């Protein structure tokens, strides 16, 4: 019950509700990560030795492991 | 209940627009979206408000048979959504 009590309603508990709120922000965070990943401001294009692209700022990678970290936890 | 209905629309749409007009992309120039107005999400956001109200300004519209197919998609569901609680 203890176990289960993570997946109850939030005002089912205060454990469950403090959870509810930690896993609303970490899912607040992975979208925000996707938005920002997709500009343009967080792509600048480099140069690869013979390709050439746009690569992605290592900050949304790490925050990415951070989240999914937590909800593979979860 | 209509601010949710609209973040919830809007999110939805704006990815799917943006995902949508990056099929039809060229590949020879070396930014992935060139051509679209949907260069990022937020762009989407902008645009999924606009046409889910019906406003429909043109500043920034769908060029693309998915894009297209999207916006159709957007300007119906927003119609619904917006006509829910009001
Ligand atoms: C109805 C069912 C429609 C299904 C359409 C699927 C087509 C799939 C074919 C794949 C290849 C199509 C292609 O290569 O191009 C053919 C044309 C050209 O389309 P385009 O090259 O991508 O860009 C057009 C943009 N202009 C010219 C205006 C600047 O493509 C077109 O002009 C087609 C655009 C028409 C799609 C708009 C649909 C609007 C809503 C559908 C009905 C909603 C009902 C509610």
């Amino acid at each position: 019950p203890r176990i289960w009590a993570l997946f109850e309603d939030p005002y089912s508990s205060r454990y469950a509700r403090y959870v509810a709120f930690a896993s609303l922000f970490f899912i607040l965070v992975s979208i925000t990560t996707f938005c920002l990943e997709t500009h343009e401001r967080f792509n600048p294009i480099v140069n690869k030795t013979y390709y050439r692209e746009a690569e992605t700022e290592a900050f949304l990678t790490y925050i990415e492991g951070v989240c999914v970290v937590w909800f593979t936890f979860e | 209940l209509l601010i949710i209905f609209l973040a919830l629309g809007v999110l939805i749409f704006a990815t799917m627009i943006y995902y949508a007009e990056r099929i039809g992309a060229q590949p020879n120039d070396p930014s992935a979206s060139e051509h679209t107005h949907f260069k990022n999400i937020p762009i989407g956001f902008w645009w999924a408000v606009v046409t889910m109200t019906t406003l429909g300004y043109g500043d920034m519209y769908p060029q693309t048979w998915s894009g297209m197919l999207v916006g159709a998609l957007c300007a119906l569901a927003g119609v619904l959504t917006i006509a829910m609680p009001v």
